[PDB]
């Protein structure tokens, strides 16, 4: 438990390590110049990840409710069976080559109910 | 089903990403290794215990060493510029026998700068035979490196002891260390763990002998990708550290020359002790103790007294003789007895002031330490050992700088976090 | 379409380019020093704009619902007629010489219902 | 009134200076190197304080509703009597030697209803 | 009219390649009237 | 641009004059300006 | 000036007062010396 | 330094083969090298 604690723990019931991962993500001469190109990198790394969460209407919640449903092109994985025995490392590898399309799609959908909020009153 | 999607942030996902490392002092006026700009605080690191991770470590391909290799050169070469330089001093020296201190000492004259710009007084100072080189009959004697590159003086207040340091990536990065001493890391580690920052590592410089290294758990490990590799060769981790002692009880005085305005060049004064060359003291049975261990393990990788230890052919002084560094000196020990396949045996050692160790690696002025006024009596451990493959015969080798530091960073790797991930759940609570 | 895409498009129905403007706002020797005073400027440019949205109670929504009504001193512009043919760049010029008052006034109202939230329970 | 305005004013009814404290927190050769180690420090100072607010589920609200109740080990202070005459300087000093526990405990509770939100639907 | 070669000033050899470029600053902030008061 | 000089009230704050490091911070600053403003200039030597 | 110069032959052996201690540099003529007022203040936060 | 500098002994036009009286590499014993300009 701690920094990246419970990394090898359960697939879905290991949510207890979400908060400890988020807190330690930013808070934590020859070296001085290196420190300048060591602290700015840590700053934008946190902001870059926070950029995606902010635009999708799911900033600061650790759950990002959306409207776009699943697509057959990703994979076929059952519920409650793939979610108890599978390495989370391999799960990301399966979608990395096709992960980038989701970011644009959600924002296109996120702007829909953003406009309808004023209309629906 | 009408499956929706959601995003989980802060989930453990990894990626290999070359990046920079910090420094931690973990601890005194100056030091060649800064250890003052480094963050000293290490408040009880967690060393979180991961489990059930089949992670692969690559030891040849790891760039932590390459990142560190450039860092060390930067520290040495940048720590010399803001202090005096030898030049102008490498003029031809009207230099003769010694009038009795003997052997390398060649009491020698300068005929150079005064201090008031113009006058030029004929001062004198000692020098070693290795330092001086011939270009008259036997008086045309100048410095060995004035022909090639400018020469700079070590700055007297700057120390040289290898104060331990720690490296670790900034926030948003993790360090992977697998805690089990059975790995020649090129494949899977199972008992992996995370540490906030690296433990003690001592940046010592030597060749064929790694000193003040890690503490072995009564195990001998040999790590090389291909045991029949034609390039780099065996690297050995030794038994429980062996107490090796070297000393030069040749108490000397310190002379000031004032080579220029506000310069104060320094050189060896004289001898008032006893003419006794530098020597190293290793126990007589320790070398056989470690011998039987590597020998027995060598019978597995290599065909099974057919083991022969022979000296290197030669070609580079930095490789032929073992290199030492204690008390600010730089010994050059004839390593014939260490690798001859063999009380308190005595190992001869010579001393040369000028070293160009940091001129052929990154490129800048050669360094030379000033004499130390006091005794050395430096004692040290030994935990590493290097050999080369030509019945199989082993010879001393190395040469490449990226060898003396591979024995301590084999179990470390920089990894990048990928906290983004997508999951399907039920959704459409919003409009 | 893209970075500042559809800039010359409709006045109010060009909301599709809102998200693409936000994502690219931050993510994107002699010149090493220039780079240092080129990325920090990029960072604060995002934070300074994000500072106004954060305190007004409309962080990460692309709309800022408020309570302060319009004032006669700004301008008289009709609805659905000025909103289909008018240059947005010219629109800002008209109020830029008086825009600064809105920022302070809104938070004087934002902090109001913040207290009433506890009182209303 | 202004930067740290009304610092010596009432304890609970001095919330009017909350917004002005927030805006000024980030917006505001020999010196150039100094400025580099003067502007990055200002950035992380805002982020570090914003890190705690973000993970506790109270980002950008100026009020952090929680579930962890009081504990007898902090102090016994009455309501509406200690809240009208007391130096806020002294208030923080009392708990500063034990304030560190709150940050972890709240997160351990903030993650609970995060999981129950999906379960409760 | 007679023409002669000239120049001299260094800010001439590069003007012919950056005539069609201009650094510009974004102004993402704006105010729009709508219907509101969904909050308290 | 027109500092506010906001006035605090009823504050019992202690200031330490010997222990304050603004002077010590500024003392090194002044030395840096003087010493760093001379390196990009001609040196007298050789003249003595 | 007599203060600047210091004696080391009889009375002509006169060098600078600081050549035997530290290097000597000349301030560039363009660099002014008037104490222009300055202000010190910490960053935001 | 002032160059003891003469005509060309053929190379011609702007070539003016010339001498230096250089400073040598041993920080002493000036040697009289030459090169073109
Ligand atoms: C593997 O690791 C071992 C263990 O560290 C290491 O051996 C150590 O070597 C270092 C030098 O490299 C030794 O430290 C030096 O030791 C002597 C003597 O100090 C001892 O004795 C005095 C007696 O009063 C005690 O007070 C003291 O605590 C020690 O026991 C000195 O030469 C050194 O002091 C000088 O250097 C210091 C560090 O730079 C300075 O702070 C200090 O002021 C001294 O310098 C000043 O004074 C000098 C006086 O002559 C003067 O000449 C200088 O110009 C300057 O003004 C230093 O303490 C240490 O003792 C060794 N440890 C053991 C257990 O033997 C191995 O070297 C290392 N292996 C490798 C390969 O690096
Ligand atoms: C390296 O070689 C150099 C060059 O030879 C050598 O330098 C010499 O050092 C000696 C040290 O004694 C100097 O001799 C002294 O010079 C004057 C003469 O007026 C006096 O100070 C000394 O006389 C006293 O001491 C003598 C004993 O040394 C007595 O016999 C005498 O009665 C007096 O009491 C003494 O003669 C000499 O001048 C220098 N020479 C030069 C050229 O600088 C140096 O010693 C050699 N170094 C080593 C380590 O061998
Ligand atoms: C971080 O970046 C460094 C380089 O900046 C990476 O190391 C280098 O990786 C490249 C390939 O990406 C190697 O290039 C290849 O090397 C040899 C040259 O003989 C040959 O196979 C190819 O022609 C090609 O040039 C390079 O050797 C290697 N090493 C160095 C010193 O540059 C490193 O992989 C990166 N680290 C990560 C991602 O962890
Ligand atoms: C430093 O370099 C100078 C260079 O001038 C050396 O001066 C030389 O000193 C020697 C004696 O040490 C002189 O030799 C003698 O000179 C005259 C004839 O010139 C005569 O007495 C003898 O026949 C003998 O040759 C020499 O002339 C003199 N000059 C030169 C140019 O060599 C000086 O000795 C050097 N000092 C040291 C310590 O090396
Ligand atoms: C600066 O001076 C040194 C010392 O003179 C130069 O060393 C030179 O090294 C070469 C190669 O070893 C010598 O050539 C031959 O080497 C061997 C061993 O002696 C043998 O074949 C011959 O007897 C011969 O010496 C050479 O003699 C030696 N000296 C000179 C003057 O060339 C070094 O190369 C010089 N560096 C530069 C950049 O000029
Ligand atoms: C995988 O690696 C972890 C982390 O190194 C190992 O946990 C370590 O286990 C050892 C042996 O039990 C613990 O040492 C013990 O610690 C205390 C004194 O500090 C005391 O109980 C004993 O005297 C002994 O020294 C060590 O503390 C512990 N490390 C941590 C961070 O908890 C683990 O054993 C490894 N697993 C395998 C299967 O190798
Ligand atoms: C480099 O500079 C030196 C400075 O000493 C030049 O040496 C000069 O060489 C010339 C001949 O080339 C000498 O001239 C002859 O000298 C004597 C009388 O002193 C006599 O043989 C003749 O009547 C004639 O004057 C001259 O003395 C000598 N010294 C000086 C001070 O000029 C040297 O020539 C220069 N080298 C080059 C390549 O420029
Ligand atoms: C999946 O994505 C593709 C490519 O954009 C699209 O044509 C399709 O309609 C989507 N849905 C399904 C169920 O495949
Ligand atoms: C979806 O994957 C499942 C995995 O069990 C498989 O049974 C099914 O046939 C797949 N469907 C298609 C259309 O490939
Ligand atoms: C996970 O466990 C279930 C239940 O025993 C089993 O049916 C399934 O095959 C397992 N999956 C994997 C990938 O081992
Ligand atoms: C790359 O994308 C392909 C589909 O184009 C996929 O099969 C593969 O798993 C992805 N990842 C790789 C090759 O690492
Ligand atoms: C994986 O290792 C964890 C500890 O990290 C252990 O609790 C779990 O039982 C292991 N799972 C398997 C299938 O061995
Ligand atoms: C004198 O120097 C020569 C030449 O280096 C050397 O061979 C000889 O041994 C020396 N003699 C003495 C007595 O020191
Ligand atoms: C740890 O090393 C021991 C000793 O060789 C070995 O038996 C064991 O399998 C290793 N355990 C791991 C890698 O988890
Ligand atoms: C090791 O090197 C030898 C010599 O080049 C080669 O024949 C052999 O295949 C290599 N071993 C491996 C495992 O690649
Ligand atoms: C040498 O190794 C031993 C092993 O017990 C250790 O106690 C000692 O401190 C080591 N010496 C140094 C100088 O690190
Ligand atoms: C070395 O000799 C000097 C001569 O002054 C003396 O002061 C010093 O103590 C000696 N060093 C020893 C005995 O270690
Ligand atoms: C080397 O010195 C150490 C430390 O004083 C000592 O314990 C050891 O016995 C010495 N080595 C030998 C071979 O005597
Ligand atoms: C070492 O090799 C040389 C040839 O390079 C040979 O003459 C000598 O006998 C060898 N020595 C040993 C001890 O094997
Ligand atoms: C080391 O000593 C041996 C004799 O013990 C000698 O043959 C050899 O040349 C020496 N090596 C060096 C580098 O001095
Ligand atoms: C090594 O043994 C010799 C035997 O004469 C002894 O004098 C010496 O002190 C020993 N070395 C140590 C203990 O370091
Ligand atoms: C507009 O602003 C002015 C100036 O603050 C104020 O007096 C007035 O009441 C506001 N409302 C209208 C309708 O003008
Ligand atoms: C407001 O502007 C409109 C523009 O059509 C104009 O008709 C109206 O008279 C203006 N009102 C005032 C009070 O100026
Ligand atoms: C915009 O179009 C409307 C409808 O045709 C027209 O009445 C109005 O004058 C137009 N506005 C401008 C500024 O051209
Ligand atoms: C500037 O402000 C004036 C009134 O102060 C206004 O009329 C004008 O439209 C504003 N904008 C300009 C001149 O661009
Ligand atoms: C207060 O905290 C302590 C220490 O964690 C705990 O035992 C206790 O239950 C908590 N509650 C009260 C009312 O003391
Ligand atoms: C709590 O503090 C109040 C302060 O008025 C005091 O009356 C009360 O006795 C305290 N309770 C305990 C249990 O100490
Ligand atoms: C605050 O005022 C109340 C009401 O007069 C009084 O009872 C209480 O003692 C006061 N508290 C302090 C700390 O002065
Ligand atoms: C420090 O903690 C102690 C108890 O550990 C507490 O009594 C005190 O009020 C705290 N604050 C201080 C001394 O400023
Ligand atoms: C606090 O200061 C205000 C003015 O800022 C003053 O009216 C009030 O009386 C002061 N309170 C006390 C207790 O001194």
């Amino acid at each position: 438990l701690g920094f990246l604690g419970a990394a090898g723990s359960t697939m879905g019931a290991a949510s207890l390590t979400l908060t400890v991962q988020a807190r330690l993500l930013l808070s934590g001469t020859v070296w001085g110049i290196k420190q300048l190109q060591a602290r700015v990198l840590a700053i934008e790394r946190y902001l870059k990840d926070q950029q995606l969460l902010g635009i999708w209407g799911c900033s600061g919640k650790l759950i990002c409710t959306t409207t776009v449903p699943w697509n057959t092109s990703w994979s076929n994985k059952s519920y409650d069976y793939i979610w108890n025995n599978m390495t989370w490392m391999q799960w990301e590898r399966e979608i990395d080559n096709y992960t980038g399309f989701i970011y644009t799609l959600i924002e296109e959908s996120q702007n829909q109910q953003e406009k309808n909020e004023l209309e629906l009153l | 089903e009408q499956l929706w999607v959601t995003v989980y942030y802060g989930v453990p996902v990894w990626r290999e990403a070359n990046t920079t490392l910090f420094c931690a002092s973990d601890a005194e006026v100056h030091n060649v290794w800064a250890t003052h700009a480094c963050v000293p605080t290490d408040p009880n690191p967690q060393e979180v215990v991961m489990g059930n991770v089949t992670e692969d470590f690559n030891m040849w391909k790891n760039n932590m060493v390459e990142q560190m290799h450039e860092d060390i050169i930067s520290l040495w070469c940048q720590s010399l510029k803001p202090c005096v330089k030898l030049t102008p001093l490498c003029v031809t020296l009207h230099c003769t026998n010694v009038t009795t201190m003997r052997e390398e000492m060649k009491n020698c004259s300068f005929n150079t700068t005064t201090v008031i710009r113009d006058k030029i007084q004929k001062e004198y100072a000692l020098f070693y035979k290795l330092d001086i080189v011939p270009i008259n009959t036997n008086t045309s004697y100048r410095l060995i490196n004035c022909n090639t590159s400018v020469i700079t003086q070590a700055c007297p207040k700057v120390s040289f002891e290898p104060i331990p340091i720690h490296y670790c990536a900034p926030a948003g990065f993790a360090i992977l260390k697998c805690n089990n001493k059975t790995f020649n890391g090129k494949g899977p580690c199972r008992n992996v763990s995370t540490v906030q920052c690296t433990h003690g590592i001592k940046p010592v410089v030597s060749t064929q002998l790694l000193l003040n290294g890690s503490l072995a758990e009564e195990d001998i490990i040999i790590r090389s990708e291909n045991f029949t590799n034609n390039g780099k060769n065996i690297i050995v981790q030794l038994k429980e550290p062996v107490k090796i002692n070297c000393t030069r009880p040749g108490n000397n005085t310190r002379r000031s020359i004032n080579i220029g305005p506000g310069r104060a060049f320094y050189a060896t004064g004289a001898i008032i002790g006893d003419i006794r060359k530098a020597h190293c003291n290793i126990s007589t049975e320790q070398w056989n103790n470690t011998l039987t261990q590597i020998v027995d393990k060598l019978r597995e990788q290599f065909g099974n007294k057919t083991i022969i230890f022979n000296q290197s052919s030669g070609g580079d002084p930095e490789v032929v003789m073992h290199t030492f560094n204690c008390g600010g000196e730089f010994f050059y020990c004839n390593s014939t007895q260490l690798f001859n396949s063999t009380d308190n045996i005595t190992l001869p050692c010579r001393i040369k002031q000028v070293i160009n160790m940091w001129q052929e690696v990154g490129g800048c002025g050669a360094m030379y330490a000033p004499p130390i006024r006091g005794q050395i009596d430096c004692s040290s451990n030994i935990t590493g050992l290097i050999l080369t493959r030509d019945n199989e015969t082993f010879r001393p080798g190395g040469g490449n700088m990226k060898d003396n530091w591979r024995s301590e960073l084999y179990k470390y790797k920089v990894v990048k976090i990928e906290p983004l991930g997508i999951a399907p759940t039920r959704a459409k609570r919003r409009v």
